[PDB]
């Protein structure tokens, strides 16, 4: 019984989190009311990892919904699987955060954080043996970014020896809501550098390009983007939600993916990504090639611009595990220039027999690459183009922040970039 | 009669232990419920099999075994498995969260809080023994529990049972069946702290077992069940002398006397033949000469290495099945005139031979075919030092960058323990080179 | 090629063939190591809490 | 795409093999410490054979046979010939040799003297040569033994061929170099092209002090000889000229008079150590290029001088031999997407 507590905060965090619970509920056979209706015992083997079991054989997600405005969580409560969440687990204010990191982290968010921790403590007290937490949020807004990182800081103070992982959506000028997103993202990234064990970097720029170029979606929407995130979150959590020769908790996976404490920002990837030729069988070679292809990556960073410290590949569906090893060993032994040679056997493969809904087989890619530095450089440069003119700072100084805190977050992220660069050479 | 207590640590130790005791029962005619019809002494006896099995008043034969794991999922298999009735709950110890492949977590953080409970359970088994010989310890090198807790346990066992021998069955890490990159760290940390507490250690390289399963059993992708059944056959061949009437390796002390002239160099190479696929139409039965000759082919060694380029310090041949001394000696003469068998000048050039007439037992539905005769050679070669050099080199690559070191320091281990353990391994490699130099 | 120490029983036999002649820490100390590592964990955790308190 | 590493920057032979591999567009060179290689062009000394064949899914091959140094060491070769029944102490194609350790350190001092005194008493030629892995030629055992004690490494004293075959005109000594390639299947291939390293000075039996007419080394002739390059360019006569000479002068051929013995010697040496170094059932594979050095006496009997484990090649023959290495040694294990230049010396494995 290795329970995980899920937290979703802000608009982005709650909309991606909702779809995540929609997808995995379908895979485990949980209907919108929490009743089980599957046909395989593998569905219930590890169900308690993400679901609590209530009276009447009902399964309730171990999820806490957080926001500083009601709108998004009203939509969740009225959505497809809205009724499956615990009513007491909705914690929300009315003020909003105005896409303002300071409001989420220091003012509005500070008034609500204690009530969120009460629910978190309630979910944790009922865990036989809590592994750790996972947070879904964006870094470009105010609630998920500002209050999300505030929540991480107070969760680490109370549960210092528990794993803290996040799925973090990084802002991009191509899919943007406001101009202050580089400010909010730079402030958050430093919080994550310190207080998370694993952070999956989901770049809205990559999500957009995949929809526009690969999926041939003329005008991508946030929904189209969240389909990619749902599928990716299901792939990264597959091994914990189903049984197999892989007996790994969050800490074991962290111990084998993070060689240096601050370098824990991952590039996720998924395959296939097919446009509506959608019935064609996808061979193992094709799954492997695409899974390592940059165009299937979701961090908007070119893996050929850096080096892989560690890689984890998860294959789902009925397939030849012999042919899997052959193709995996093929990709490594054919591009060993992009793998650091001072971490032997740093490419690990994991298989799962249950494929996602509507797919014969799939593959999820989790890379700890120094190329991720290009993402932090992009944000850093957008931050500095504005901060050198102190543009839009009054939104933040009005909440009590000083310019010094920005200068320190600027330097903290340039230090992070410099740290990736040394290991890339 | 003198008792032997088996200790199974971590997933590797526990799953291999489960396969061995399954095989032990099949070899001694013990049913899953513990009954043993051929045992005419109900509720006691000092027979050979009694070294591994105690007896209750009701006639149950209970393994002299403790299983220890920091998470319960693997040991829960034993609790609800075919042989659940063999053991009682006091023999199965499980924590709630494992060492996360972190030596420091198993040895220090978690080991400190569970060591005393594990010793208490072992003491209860020891109190049933009239003349305990010592312990057989099964564990992996790579796991956080198999590496970290085992080394702590071995340190304490040397305190609480100073005059008892301790043998090891250790699983050497192979990337083909591992998802962990830190196992070189764990292997070298546990070897350093266990070296002076172990009288004789049989390393099994998962790489070797993996390739034997694919090559000889025609398994395209062997599983832990395939690997463990083959390993339990090798283990059974090694411990048979303790469980059956005989005169060779009759007690644990004799393993050191016959295989380990130098204490630190206590890692004998195991070679086993024949391994024949059960799915075969029907295999030609190999002769004594052929299976004996097979003991000098690298393809059936428990650790891939080249004994042609080392020196031998000791050599035992353990035969099971239809084998007579006449044919063993005739085969040995043929192999000397053909093979490259160089003993060290301060050791006699000879072989100790043991023959058990009962052929190998095969688990029904298993992968191994019933053979009329089989042999396991235990030779203390300097060539096994190739295995340490491989492991130490991977250690050096990661430690030069301090990759993953913070995970260990975070659990209270000092960084100096890495270099302390590495320097000890360097001295071990130098000891091998001093013994096998021309 | 000499054979020595031939022993025979109903379940097997054993012998030796010669082809050619030749030419710890106390319980107290283990507790200190364990407690020392525990103290280092405590110190490191206290520094984290101090950091979070600031 | 195959991958190889280069761990010997001084090998002219495998510097060309590496140049050819890359030219095929189907081989990629990795950093010398990258373990994910198919082929290793290893270092000469302390090559880590123990780390080969442990990479999942990679068939690995190395250009050196582990244990072949027994054949390619001065003292090692002598011990092997005397102790191996296949070669026996009565081996007819190897000069009487002895392993002598300097007194400042088994040893064959007395055995050598016993044979030495026998020749001195029998009026027979008693000229011996001392060398190690720095050569002295003398007819007095006192000088030979004293010269070795002044050194601090093992030496070998073997009988000096006092009746060498002398080329005309010039009246000059020579030796024959043969390149042999043993592949992973332990096939023994003899390169069809050999080279005679000739001395450009007249052979003088009444003066072993001047070692320029006695040592046919390409470096000694080009440094201490005053007729270097007179009769043949670079004191290198090739088989076509030598075969034409043997016909004109001795009314015989190179195949009949010499090559039959050379092929016999090669097979005998390599078959002897095959059980010790074969990689047939090993987790990795080996091949290796050897340089056999022979001497011919005036009776047209061939004598084995030494075996070189890391030989160089005659400038004119680098392209053909190196290509031949890629064909039978490398591509035979890693095929790509004639009239062979080698002579296969058949044998029983
Ligand atoms: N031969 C064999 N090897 C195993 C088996 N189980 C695990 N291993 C190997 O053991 C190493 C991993 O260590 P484990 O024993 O699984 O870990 P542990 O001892 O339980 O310690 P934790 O980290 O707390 O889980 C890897 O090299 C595996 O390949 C098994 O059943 N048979
Ligand atoms: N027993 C012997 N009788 C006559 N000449 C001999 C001899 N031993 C050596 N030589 C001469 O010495 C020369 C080289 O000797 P040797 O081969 O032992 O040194 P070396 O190994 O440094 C040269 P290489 O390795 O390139 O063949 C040969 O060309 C040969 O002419
Ligand atoms: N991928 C994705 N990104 C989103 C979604 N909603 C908002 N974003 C991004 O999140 C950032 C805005 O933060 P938001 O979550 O709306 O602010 P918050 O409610 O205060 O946490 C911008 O970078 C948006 O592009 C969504 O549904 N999917
Ligand atoms: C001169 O060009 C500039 C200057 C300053 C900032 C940016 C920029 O890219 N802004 C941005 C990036 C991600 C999300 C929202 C954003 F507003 C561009
Ligand atoms: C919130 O973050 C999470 C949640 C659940 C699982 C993981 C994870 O890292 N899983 C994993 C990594 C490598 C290989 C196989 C795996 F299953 C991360
Ligand atoms: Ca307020
Ligand atoms: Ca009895
Ligand atoms: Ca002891
Ligand atoms: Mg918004
Ligand atoms: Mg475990
Ligand atoms: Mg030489």
């Amino acid at each position: 019984m290795r329970e995980i507590v899920h937290i979703q905060a802000g608009q982005c965090g709650n909309q991606i989190g909702a779809k995540f619970w929609e997808v995995i509920s379908d895979e485990h056979g949980i209907d919108p009311t929490g009743s089980y209706h599957g046909d395989s015992d593998l569905q219930l083997e590890r169900i308690n990892v993400y679901y609590n079991e209530a009276t009447g054989n009902k399964y309730v997600p171990r999820a806490i919904l957080v926001d500083l405005e009601p709108g998004t969580m009203d939509s969740v409560r009225s959505g497809p699987f809205g009724q499956i969440f615990r009513p007491d687990n909705f914690v929300f204010g009315q003020s909003g955060a105005g896409n303002n990191w300071a409001k989420g982290h220091y003012t509005e968010g500070a008034e609500l954080v204690d009530s969120v921790l009460d629910v978190v403590r309630k979910e944790s007290e009922s865990c036989d043996c809590l592994q750790g937490f996972q947070l879904t949020h964006s870094l470009g807004g105010g609630t998920g970014s500002g209050m999300g990182t505030l929540l991480i800081s107070k969760i680490r103070e109370e549960y210092p020896d528990r794993i803290m992982n996040t799925f973090s959506v990084m802002p991009s000028p191509k899919v943007s809501d406001t101009v202050v997103e580089p400010y909010n993202a730079t402030l958050s990234v430093h919080q994550l550098v310190e207080n998370t064990d694993e952070t999956y970097c989901i770049d809205n720029e990559a999500l957009y390009d995949i929809c526009f170029r690969t999926l041939k979606l003329t005008t991508p929407t946030y929904g189209d983007l969240n389909h990619l995130v749902s599928a990716t979150m299901s792939g990264v959590t597959t091994c914990l939600r189903f049984p197999g020769q892989l007996n790994a908790d969050l800490r074991k996976l962290a111990v084998n993916m993070v060689p240096f404490p601050r370098l824990h920002f991952f590039m996720p990837g998924f395959a296939p990504l097919t446009s509506r030729q959608q019935y064609r069988a996808l061979t193992v070679p094709e799954l492997t090639q695409q899974m390592f292809d940059s165009k299937n990556m979701m961090a908007a960073c070119d893996p050929r611009h850096g080096r892989y410290l560690t890689v984890a590949a998860i294959f789902r569906g009925r397939m030849s595990m012999k042919e899997v090893d052959e193709q995996m060993l093929n990709v490594q032994n054919k591009n060993s220039s992009y793998f650091v040679e001072w971490i032997p056997n740093n490419v690990k493969t994991a298989v799962c027999d249950i494929p996602p809904r509507g797919l014969k087989m799939s593959a999820t890619f989790i890379g700890n690459s120094t190329a991720i530095q290009e993402l932090f450089k992009r944000i850093s440069e957008q931050f500095t183009a504005m901060f050198r003119r102190k543009a839009f700072l009054h939104w933040y100084t009005g909440e009590g922040m000083d310019e010094m805190e920005f200068t320190e977050a600027e330097s903290n992220m340039n230090d992070l970039v410099s740290e990736y660069q040394q290991y890339q050479d | 009669m003198r008792e032997c207590i088996s200790i199974h640590v971590g997933q590797a130790g526990v799953q291999i232990g489960n396969a061995c005791w399954e095989l032990y029962c099949l070899e001694h005619g013990i049913q899953p419920d513990g009954q043993m019809p051929s045992d005419k002494t109900i509720g006691g006896g000092d027979d050979s099999f009694n070294t591994f099995f105690s007896e209750t008043g009701a006639g149950k034969h209970v393994p002299r075994a403790v299983f220890v794991d920091l998470e319960p999922t693997v040991i829960d298999e034993v609790r609800t498995g075919t042989y659940r009735q063999l053991f009682h709950p006091e023999q199965l110890i499980t924590g709630k969260e494992d060492a996360a492949n972190n030596y420091a977590r198993g040895h220090y953080t978690i080991g400190k809080e569970i060591i005393d409970l594990v010793l208490d359970r072992i003491r209860k088994l020891a109190d049933q023994c009239t003349g305990l010989q010592g312990f057989l310890v099964f564990h992996s090198f790579g796991g956080g529990t198999g590496s970290g807790f085992t080394s702590l346990l071995m340190e304490r066992l040397s305190v609480d049972y100073g005059k008892k021998s301790k043998l090891e069955f250790s699983i050497y890490p192979a990337p083909q069946v591992s998802t962990a990159v830190v196992e070189p760290y764990n292997s070298i940390l546990t070897t350093h702290t266990t070296l002076e507490h172990s009288d004789c250690a049989f390393m099994v390289d998962n790489e070797a077992i993996y390739d034997i399963c694919r090559r000889n059993l025609d398994i395209e992708r062997p599983t832990y069940t395939n690997l463990n059944r083959l390993i339990s056959q090798i283990v059974s061949s090694i411990t048979a002398s303790l469980r059956f009437d005989g005169a060779l390796n009759v007690d644990l002390t004799e393993f050191q006397t016959n295989l380990v002239p130098y204490p630190r160099i206590h890692f004998p190479l195991a070679t086993y033949a024949p391994v024949i696929s059960a799915e075969k139409a029907y295999h030609e039965q190999l002769s004594v000469a052929e299976i004996t000759n097979a003991c000098f082919e690298p393809a059936n060694q428990m650790v891939k290495c080249d004994p042609r380029h080392g020196k031998y310090m000791a050599c035992c041949l353990l035969y099971r099945g239809d084998v007579v001394p006449k044919d063993v000696n005739a085969a040995i003469a043929t192999i000397k005139t053909k093979r490259s068998i160089q003993f060290v000048d301060w050791c006699p050039t000879g072989f100790k031979v043991g023959i058990n007439y009962q052929p190998p037992t095969v688990v029904p539905g298993g992968d191994l075919a019933k053979v009329q005769r089989a042999v396991c050679m235990l030779s203390n070669t300097t060539a096994i030092a190739e295995a340490w050099a491989r492991l130490d080199h991977k250690f050096d690559l990661m430690y030069a960058k301090r990759a993953f070191v913070h995970w260990y320091v975070g659990e209270g281990m000092e960084e100096g323990e890495f270099s302390e353990a590495r320097e000890d391994m360097a001295a071990l490699e130098k000891d091998y080179e001093e013994v096998g130099v021309d | 090629m000499e054979v020595i120490e031939l022993n025979k029983c109903t379940s097997g036999q054993s012998f030796e063939v010669i082809l050619k002649p030749p030419s710890d820490p106390s319980l107290e100390e283990i507790q200190k190591k364990l407690e020392a590592a525990e103290e280092r964990r405590k110190y490191q955790e206290a520094e984290l809490l101090k950091h979070l308190a600031e | 795409m195959y991958t190889f590493v280069v761990r010997d920057e001084n090998s002219s032979v495998y510097a060309e093999v590496s140049r050819l591999l890359l030219a095929t567009g189907q081989w990629k060179r990795l950093r010398k410490d990258n373990p994910r290689f198919n082929l290793m062009l290893g270092e000469r000394n302390r090559l880590p054979f123990g780390r080969l064949g442990h990479e999942p899914g990679l068939v690995q091959l190395v250009n050196y046979y582990r244990g072949a140094d027994k054949l390619c060491r001065k003292a090692s070769l002598v011990k092997l010939i005397k102790t191996s029944p296949e070669l026996s102490e009565s081996c007819t194609w190897f000069p009487e040799s002895y392993v002598i350790y300097p007194t400042n350190l088994t040893d064959e001092r007395e055995v050598f003297l016993a044979a030495y005194n026998r020749r001195r008493e029998g009026r027979e030629g008693n000229v011996w040569i001392a060398k190690s892995s720095g050569i002295l030629i003398s007819s007095e055992a006192s000088e030979l033994l004293d010269f070795i004690d002044e050194q601090g490494q093992v030496h070998v004293i073997q009988k000096y061929l006092e009746k060498p075959l002398l080329l005309e005109p010039g009246h000059r000594k020579f030796d024959i170099r043969s390149w042999v390639l043993v592949d992973h299947l332990y096939n023994i291939y003899l390169y069809r092209e050999g080279v005679l390293r000739t001395s450009s000075e007249p052979y003088n039996s009444a003066n072993f002090q001047d070692k320029t007419c006695h040592l046919t080394n390409h470096c000694i002739q080009k440094e201490y000889s005053k007729n270097y390059g007179r009769y043949e360019e670079g004191n290198e006569m090739f088989f076509e000229e030598f075969n034409q000479y043997l016909m004109d002068a001795l009314n015989t051929t190179l195949e009949n008079s010499i090559l039959l013995q050379i092929k016999h010697i090669i097979r005998s040496c390599l078959m002897c150590i095959e059980p010790a170094i074969s990689t047939k059932h090993l987790h990795y594979q080996s091949f290796q290029l050897f340089g056999f050095d022979f001497m011919v006496d005036e009776e047209l009997k061939v004598w084995l001088i030494e075996v070189n484990g890391a030989p160089a090649c005659a400038q004119k023959l680098y392209a053909e031999l190196c290509q031949g290495i890629v064909d039978v040694a490398i591509s035979s294990v890693f095929p790509l997407a004639p009239t062979s230049i080698f002579i296969k010396l058949h044998h029983h494995h």
